[PDB]
């Protein structure tokens, strides 16, 4: 698994490659890692599939109820919360490695990271997963301040296809999503389409 | 074990095989592997054979209840959930890994379930032991929108694959296609494979068991 | 008309708790007598039938051996706090390895005063107050001690006390002859004669019972023979 | 308007023409308590109490009827003092409860609804008696805004620009209406408060008594405050003054 | 009989001698004690609620005072009655609307959450210790496949889907009112329906009410998320009926 | 905070009698009335679903519920207490199932939920259910037909009537009908002793019926109950 | 009569008649008067004897070194408090290591008091306190009624004829912030004795005495300990 | 293993209108025989026997509580028990030990007692049933006894036969187990009738 989430002006940008493994085998090529948890708020799962679906499952449930009986689109930082909630109580049974990504009217495009000890931190850009330790160097020397939207986009895109390459627990397709207050544009690199890199000949 | 699972043009093919092994023993030879979930909800259960039973009958019951409640048509989404809930519950105590397939208002739907509770929709799954060999056929031979006939050969293939290449799996083939308006619950399918023909006849005579005690006992 | 058992009159006070306090009114009288020569305790037996055999009326019990109690009432509400106090100074004794001073023992069973109640409770709690007034009689650091506890819980120091129905009366009359210099023999002689005053039979050595703890000797329960001889000098 | 055969013993029973009266009773209790005011207005929210003196024997600042809710969340009370204060824990933990499960401080209109949940739930059941106090929240934030919610012993929460509790309810409403406070700011409505307080206040029937005073609002950061002595005592001297006339 | 008492059976959720539950019908009258009156309609692609928005305080902040709630994005409801249990029961319905979708996976119907209101009503209808709910809900939605759905469930625990009803003092007489205006077979359109309602409403107490003193949900096929309409909206609801 | 009565609302008279079941039971023979048939291939339930105004969904509620495939219910009496009783009895229909994985026994479900109606009255802190009920049900190739009364009482019958002019019904029932029916018939003198009460015109919408025979429970549809109101077909 | 015997229960006028009657279990008990200077807090307690053979009630507890109590009332509602209030106190000292103050310990009784005067079956605590004590803010006197209620007092006296002592304290109030100890436990002497007839007055033998201090622990004095306290009074004739 | 500690073997088999169902005798601990007359089969109605095999405690305890909730059964409802309902009780009984389960493989077989029609069946330990047309077996020497199950069954046999080929079947497996025999027992029953034999078998 590789999942990534870059922060914007107006928003946020998603990444995910789609592989899903049982040992060397293959059980699922192509996942679906970006979880809708309301309106504009997703979240980049790793991990157990088992825990971190139930988890997302009981966070949308939580902040859709905390929603309504506010009447307010909810808080990135809340959801995030929640999730804290839940991985740092349960730390001990859950192997879960969490990207909460989205917008809100208050606090505008955010990201933040819930790794598997269950702290949580707000960040400019994260990534998380098994292949994520392939592209740290990559992510480090090509992040710049001020990006655009697309910009944020083809860097996900970018360092996804790199992760992919190297990580065997990463691969398939690519899922990206970016998020504003217009709404959510979800969309899927496959094939060509995927980042390609010259490869060392002689 | 081999079972397969696929989505076609008017519905869905589930497909199994029937042979129920002890260790390394075959004990059955028609085992029935396809369970009922509610008329237009269907399953098919590899893993801890008690566990696929218990939970698939559970699901079953509560899905009936829900259904009389509702008096609409049970939807695949809550089969998919009371299972996965379930069984996350469990912590991957209870073996069951199933293939859950079936027709909606929103159409037809197929999701693999893992006994630790992660599930996958997928046009076409498979699971067991035979599953990779199965898993093959598919990646070999799947086209979206398939008809009929054509989905029911792919996945009896795919099944006959796990039957052929794998020792869990054997015997015949069970079928349950599942349409917008059919139900064809064809058990078997197939039976690829027969005992040969009894080459002697082994018949004992009445009296070559010699008897220490008798006692006859007339009911009514 | 019935209300809670945890219900205030308008004077400020708990129905229960008040009629536990008549509820004593129709008990056995007993005196206790503190001195500096030991404490006493005097009770009668009030044997309703011959039939009945007196040496199995016991109104007064050793708690341990340096402290006594004599009981006036419900006896069978008495036995529950009896035991009590017997388990709280051994596990005192464990727990410290030190005797339990009678004022601690007194407000140990004290701390049972108004544990009961309806509404939010333990399934084995008590439903009324105690109908029972006690006499602790012991030997400590701090000397011989009379403690004196009633239903309410209120538990107070006595130098001579009476409980039971002739309460009053036996009351005027220890005022009367008490004096913080008495000897033990006049303590017990004055215990005799008031008892004897209230008592509606005849007092004889199988009529009441008289026990003594003094510093140097454990708590004692006067025989047949030694009643006699006290009886003796009326 | 006064029924009472049985049909006024438990708040789990109604009155054969649909009421329950323990809660009018509670409501009651309410009323024959000493006034408490509150008004919001456009950097904030204010709140005055007429606390009445039994005794000179009483400390200054004794049975205050002005709490710290939360660090952002004032709560003024009238009615039976100690329920006030049961209450009043109740806001406090349901507050603290709300930033640890959800990382912010909890808006005003929620911590609302839910002590009024709370107060709702007593005025169903004989096992329990209603609260005898009704109280206001105060609270304010830029997010939000300045906010000021009442809750009665019924249950009911509703939002305000003024609202008066006791005695004199109504008389300090007719005094309310007369400021146009979604345009003062809160520096100016502390001495329409304690004014409005120095005029309900009745000195026949009631003896002496002491003034409490709230800020909270952007002169505050936010933070839920008491009223500085000098500024007290600017108000209540603008008031006794403003009482010759 | 016809009236007949015996024990407590006008203090506690008992029989009376002749099979009645006093508490249940005095919970119904304690419906009353709010002294409004709320209308629910149901279109041919749509579903509306109006309820008399009385406030007769400038002290209160209007914006706070309401008696429509938001159950789902898609599911409406009106209460009538008691507040504070009206509001209890409304957070009671959030809570079995989300518990349903977490349990199954998909949203909850009018039908099955009224339902689920009712037999927890019931509970109340049966068990000594606690009294009815004197308040009224009345739910609007779009489902699926049966169309838009206006529901309503009581203090007794009975519950029902209709094609109008009301609740409050003018309950009677706007059942009546609307049940005349039905058997004439109009194009039940959203306009038709909008107008219907408020105009029920307001002949029963005749006001021609300002766009200030009543409220109005709204739900159509179109768009589901349910809608509480702006007083501007309401306002050019009103000056169109008095055109005709 | 809350907890709950713990002492019986029902208690015996002087006269040995049960008062509050008898006044439930006074709740019931206040309901709109029910007729159930026993007729030899299979089983009539009937009962007078009438609204009170144009307005009411008639087909949003219904007095004909299925408890399983093979198992139908009615009620006269009070509505919510019904509408329990029959979470309930399905619940239990499926506990059968899930022990036994055979479809339960008419006789069966009826004691069970005849012991849930008992236990309301004894059990602290509340009363007895206002509702008598009508359970049809097609089991070992006979049909069933049972009572079950508020008391938890049970009785098994060929035909029967409750709710409001029951006894007369039943009289009708005792003479206009007898044993070696076929469904149909039942169906037809169902309707006809409803028809004795049904103050009004009686039409598809004005009453509903359920029938069971060994293909299964079901309610039948208002055009059925149409063709079968036009005192014909 | 039908809104007196469950505490549960309003009156039609806003009252609760349980709670009422529970604060006339104060008036039962024997006066107690408590005062502070600005240095020390004082309880000053009229001791009270069954019969002349009987000791004097014990009427002043010690909760912890700079917390201590005077009782009126029911006296086993008395030690539930006073064990409550050591178990806070204890627990407050093993966790912060720091003494526990005053007005929390007081707000902590208000919260355990108030419980039971709105659940069925139970009933309120039918005792008083006066509470002394010393913290960071110095000097306190806090008085907890039956209701729940509690007072931060510059004086006060409760139980029998009380008013006596309470007008006695009400004219001296500017006095007591500047005086030393022993003209302060004096003027807790005099407001304890005027609630006597002229026939009776004070003794080493109905009188406990309590200091807390700057320079002093929580402390009890009675019998001869009191006698250089005493020694000391004007003998106030009729 | 727990199931080899006590051995011991159970089989059914179906005939035409008959069924046959048949167990060992011995009750041993590890290598030590205890007794040669342990009873593994018990009747659980007419026409209907349950065969239990493995931890000699867990037979007799699975048999006793069946026993328990079969006369339960036949006392709420007016009937003797249909052979299906019986193995989804026993099936239910067993899986509520699914995490601390009873060490026995019952086998069933018996007679519909509404018609004649013959069934069998065999369980987990945990009660995952199995249903053939053939014959069932469950016990330390399974691999033997299907061994000779699979070449000496016919299909549509009569009484006579069926009693020969289960008992040889049964003597000739057994006789390659060390922990089971010590005597063969056979309860073959038909609609009319119900032999029960003990087969000449060795003692070794």
């Amino acid at each position: 698994t590789t999942i990534m989430a870059v922060q914007f002006d107006g928003g946020v940008v998603l990444g995910a490659d789609s592989r899903t493994t049982t040992g060397s085998y293959i059980a699922n090529r192509v996942t679906d890692k970006l979880t809708p948890i309301h309106d504009r708020i997703f979240c980049c799962r790793s991990g157990s599939a088992a825990d971190t679906q139930a988890v997302a499952d009981a966070v949308t449930y939580q902040l859709g109820f905390h929603s309504i009986e506010l009447n307010e689109p909810p808080l990135v930082h809340t959801a995030a919360s929640l999730f804290k909630e839940m991985c740092y109580r349960y730390r001990e049974d859950l192997m879960a490695g969490i990207i909460i990504a989205g917008w809100d009217p208050q606090e505008g495009g955010q990201v933040y990271s819930v790794p598997m000890g269950g702290m949580m931190v707000r960040q400019s850009f994260a990534i998380g997963g098994s292949g994520s330790s392939y592209i740290y160097g990559y992510v480090d020397a090509t992040y710049r301040e001020g990006m655009t939207k697309e910009e944020c986009l083809q860097f996900t895109a970018n360092a996804l296809a790199l992760a992919m390459e190297r990580d065997g627990s990463s691969g398939g397709v690519i899922r990206l999503a970016a998020i504003a207050e217009s709404g959510v544009e979800r969309q899927v690199l496959l094939g060509d389409q995927i980042p390609k890199f010259a490869v060392a000949t002689l | 074990t081999t079972i397969a699972g696929v989505v076609y043009k008017d519905g869905i093919v589930l497909g199994a095989d029937t042979r129920a092994t002890e260790g390394m023993v075959v004990a059955d030879k028609n085992c029935s592997k396809i369970h009922f979930i509610s008329p237009n909800i269907y399953c098919c259960g590899a893993g801890t054979a008690a566990d696929t039973d218990m939970t698939t009958q559970l699901i079953s019951s509560n899905l009936e209840l829900h259904s009389l409640s509702t008096g609409r048509l049970p939807r695949v989404v809550t089969a998919n959930r009371m299972l996965k809930q379930m069984l996350f519950r469990y912590q991957g105590y209870i073996g069951a890994a199933l293939v859950l397939g079936g027709v909606d208002v929103t159409g037809p739907h197929l999701y693999s379930i893992y006994p630790h509770g992660s599930t996958d929709k997928l046009p076409y799954v498979t699971m067991g032991s035979g599953s990779l060999a199965a898993m093959a056929v598919f990646e070999d031979k799947f086209r979206p929108d398939m008809e009929e006939e054509e989905a029911k050969n792919l996945v009896s293939e795919a099944i006959a694959a796990g039957i052929f290449n794998d020792l869990g799996s054997g015997s015949n083939i069970d079928l349950c296609v599942i349409s917008k308006n059919k139900l064809d619950f064809l058990r078997p399918y197939t039976v690829p494979n027969k005992k040969g023909t009894r080459l002697g006849r082994y018949r004992c005579e009445k009296g070559t068991t010699a008897v220490l005690t008798e006692k006859i006992t007339p009911l009514e | 008309y019935d209300r809670g058992v945890n219900t205030f009159s308008p004077e400020g006070r708990l129905f229960q708790v008040e009629y536990a306090i008549e509820a004593i009114k129709l008990g056995s009288t007993a005196i206790g007598i503190q001195t500096s020569e030991g404490v006493c305790l005097a009770v009668e037996k009030r044997i309703t039938s011959p039939l009945m055999e007196p040496s199995s009326i016991e109104k007064i019990v050793e708690i341990d051996a340096h402290i006594g109690c004599a009981m006036s009432g419900l006896i069978a509400d008495a036995k529950t706090l009896i035991d009590k106090a017997r388990v709280e100074t051994q596990n005192h004794w464990f727990t410290y390895n030190e005797t339990m001073t009678v004022e601690s023992v007194t407000q140990a069973v004290s701390n049972l005063a108004l544990q009961f109640g309806e509404e939010d409770a333990d399934p084995g709690a008590m439903s009324r107050p105690f109908g029972v007034a006690l006499l602790f009689g012991g030997v400590d650091e701090k000397g011989p001690q009379l403690f004196h506890m009633d239903p309410s819980g209120t538990f107070v120091q006595c130098d001579a006390r009476a409980i039971g129905s002739a309460s009053e009366g036996a009351q005027s009359s220890l005022q009367e002859v008490y004096h913080k210099s008495m000897t033990l023999k006049e303590a017990i002689k004055s215990s005799l004669i008031i008892l004897k005053q209230v008592m509606e039979e005849k007092l004889n050595a199988t009529n009441i019972e008289l026990a003594t703890v003094q510093p140097g000797q454990n708590f004692h329960m006067f025989t047949k023979e030694e009643l006699e001889e006290v009886i003796k000098d009326i | 308007s006064s029924i009472g055969t049985g049909y006024d013993l438990s708040a789990s029973t109604f009155s054969p023409d649909g009421r329950v009266f323990q809660v009018e009773y509670a409501m009651k209790a309410v009323e024959n308590s000493s006034t408490a005011i509150g008004i919001r207005c456009k950097d904030g929210v204010v709140f005055g109490v007429e606390k009445l003196v039994l005794s000179k024997l009483y400390e200054e600042g004794s049975n205050k009827r002005l709490f710290n809710v939360d660090r952002h969340v004032g709560m003024a009370v009238a009615g039976l003092l100690a329920d006030a204060r049961s209450l009043a824990d109740i806001a406090r933990e349901e507050a603290s409860n709300f930033r640890s499960n959800f990382g912010y401080n909890i808006p005003l209109k929620h911590l609302a609804d839910r002590v009024a949940m709370y107060v709702h739930a007593y005025t169903l059941y004989s096992a329990v008696r209603p609260f005898g106090c009704s109280f206001m929240l105060g609270s304010y934030s830029v997010n939000d805004g300045a906010q000021l919610y009442m809750i009665d012993p019924s249950g009911v929460s509703y939002g305000y620009w003024g609202c008066a509790i006791g005695k004199a309810r109504q008389a300090a409403k007719t005094e309310i209406e007369k400021l146009q406070m979604k345009e003062m700011t809160c520096r100016d409505i502390v001495k329409e408060v304690a004014k409005i307080i120095y005029i309900v206040h009745d000195e026949v029937k009631d003896k002496a008594f002491e003034l409490e005073l709230s800020w909270v609002g952007e002169l505050t950061n936010g933070r839920h405050e008491i009223v500085p002595k000098d500024i007290r005592e600017e108000a209540e001297k603008y008031a006794k003054e403003s009482l010759k006339e | 009989s016809r009236g007949s008492s015996a024990g407590f059976d006008r203090h506690i959720t008992i029989f009376s001698p002749e099979g009645r539950l006093y508490q249940v019908e005095y919970a119904f009258k304690a419906i009353n004690q709010g002294g409004l009156t709320s209308v629910a309609v149901r279109g041919k692609d749509c579903a509306v609620i109006v309820t008399q928005k009385k406030v007769p305080d400038k002290l209160l902040d209007s914006s706070t005072v309401t008696h429509l709630f938001k159950i789902t994005e898609n599911i409406g409801c009106v209460m009538t009655g008691m507040t504070a249990d009206s509001r209890s029961q409304v957070q009671r319905a959030r809570y079995e609307a989300a518990n349903w979708k977490y349990k199954y996976g998909y949203e909850i119907p009018v039908d099955m959450l009224c339902k689920r209101i009712a037999d927890i009503s019931q509970v109340y209808t049966q068990n000594a210790e606690m009294r009815p709910l004197g308040c009224c809900m009345i739910l609007i939605g779009i489902d699926e496949e049966q169309g838009p759905q206006v529901y309503k469930c009581d203090p007794a625990g009975y519950y029902c889907g209709f094609k109008a009803t009301a609740a409050g003092v003018k309950q009677t007489e706007s059942t009546s009112f609307l049940e005349k205006k039905v058997k004439k077979k109009f194009d039940w359109t959203f306009e038709q329906t909008v107008e219907t309602a408020i105009t029920c409403l307001s002949t029963v107490l005749s006001i021609d009410f300002k766009p200030s003193e009543i409220e109005v949900g709204v739900v159509t096929v179109e768009n589901p998320k349910f809608r509480i309409l702006t007083e501007a909206e309401i306002d050019a609801h009103l000056v169109a009926l008095a055109e005709r | 905070a809350e907890r709950g009565y713990s002492f019986s609302l029902t208690t015996f008279s002087p006269s040995g009698k049960l008062v509050q079941i008898e006044y439930a039971l006074a709740a019931v023979a206040g309901g709109a009335p029910s007729v159930g048939i026993k007729a030899a291939n299979g089983v009539v339930l009937a009962t007078e679903k009438k609204q009170k105004s144009i307005l009411y969904d008639e087909r949003s509620v219904h007095k004909v519920e299925p408890i399983t495939k093979h198992i139908g219910l009615v009620y006269s009496g009070m509505g919510p207490d019904y509408r329990v009783l029959v979470h309930r009895a399905r619940k239990l229909a499926q506990q059968y199932y899930l022990v036994y994985q055979e479809p339960i026994p008419t006789a069966q479900l009826v004691q069970r939920v005849a012991s849930v109606m008992q236990e309301y009255t004894q059990s602290g802190g509340v009363r007895p259910f206002g509702v008598s009920l009508l359970i049809c049900g097609w089991n070992e190739g006979r049909p069933y037909l049972f009572q079950s009364d508020p008391s938890g009482a049970y009785f098994a019958w060929k035909a029967t009537a409750m709710g409001k002019n029951y006894v007369n019904g039943k009289t009708f029932l005792e003479k206009r009908y007898n044993e070696d029916l076929e469904l149909e018939d039942a169906i037809h003198t169902a309707i006809l002793t409803l028809k004795e009460s049904f103050e009004g015109q009686m039409t598809e919408d004005n009453i509903e019926v359920g029938i069971c025979n060994e293909a299964g429970f079901r309610r039948l549809t208002p055009t059925e109950v149409k063709d079968y109101l036009a005192a014909i077909a | 009569n039908q809104y007196d015997n469950d505490v549960t229960v309003w009156s039609p006028q806003g009252r609760i008649h349980q709670i009422e009657y529970a604060m006339e279990a104060v008036k039962q008990g024997s006066a107690t008067v408590g005062l502070k200077s600005k240095t020390h807090a004082v309880l000053v307690a009229l001791k009270r004897a069954q019969s002349e053979l009987a000791a004097h009630q014990k009427k002043i507890l010690h909760v912890d070194n700079h917390i201590g109590i005077s009782i009126a009332g029911l006296t086993a509602d008395a030690r539930l408090l006073c064990n409550f209030m050591r178990q806070e106190c204890l627990d407050s000292r093993f966790v912060f290591d720091r003494p526990l103050p005053v007005s929390r310990l007081v707000s902590l009784i208000g919260s355990k008091t108030q419980i039971p005067t709105q659940r069925y079956g139970r009933r309120p605590y039918g005792v008083g306190l006066l509470i002394a004590g010393y913290d960071d803010m110095g000097p306190h006197i806090f008085q907890t009624c039956p209701s729940a209620n509690y007072f931060d007092c510059r004086a006060m006296s409760i139980g029998a004829r009380s008013q006596s002592a309470r007008t006695y304290l009400e004219r001296h109030m500017s006095e007591f912030m500047e005086c030393n100890l022993n003209e302060l436990v004096k003027h807790g002497l005099r407001a304890l004795r005027e609630t006597l007839p002229a026939e009776q007055d004070l003794t080493t033998k109905n009188v406990s005495i309590g200091i807390v201090g700057k320079d002093l622990e929580f402390t009890i004095y009675d019998d001869d300990d009191v006698s250089p306290f005493l020694e000391g009074l004007e003998e106030r004739p009729q | 293993s727990i199931m080899s500690y006590n051995g011991g073997a159970v089989m059914a088999m179906k005939g035409k209108n008959c069924v046959a169902i048949a167990a060992d005798r011995r009750f041993g601990i590890q290598a030590q025989m205890v007794t040669t007359d342990f009873q593994k089969i018990f009747p659980m109605g007419d026409r209907l026997y349950i065969g239990l095999a493995g931890l000699a405690t867990d037979v007799q305890t699975v048999a006793q509580r069946l026993k328990f909730r079969l006369n339960l059964y036949e006392l709420k409802e007016g009937r003797q028990i249909k052979p299906y309902t019986l193995m989804s009780m026993v099936a239910n009984l067993l899986y509520e030990k699914r995490f601390g389960p009873y060490y026995t493989e019952p086998v069933i077989a018996g007679l519909d007692p509404k018609t004649f029609k013959p069934f069998i069946c065999s369980l987990d330990l945990i009660g995952c049933p199995m249903v053939t047309d053939d014959f069932v077996v469950s016990g330390t020497c399974a691999e033997q006894m299907y061994g000779m199950c699979e070449s000496l069954w016919e299909p549509n046999m009569d009484p006579d036969h069926l009693f020969e080929t289960i008992s040889q079947a049964m003597l000739n497996a057994v006789d390659r187990d060390a922990v089971s025999g010590m005597g063969v027992i056979v309860h073959i029953i038909e609609k009319d009738k119900i032999t029960t034999r003990t087969l000449k078998a060795r003692m070794d």
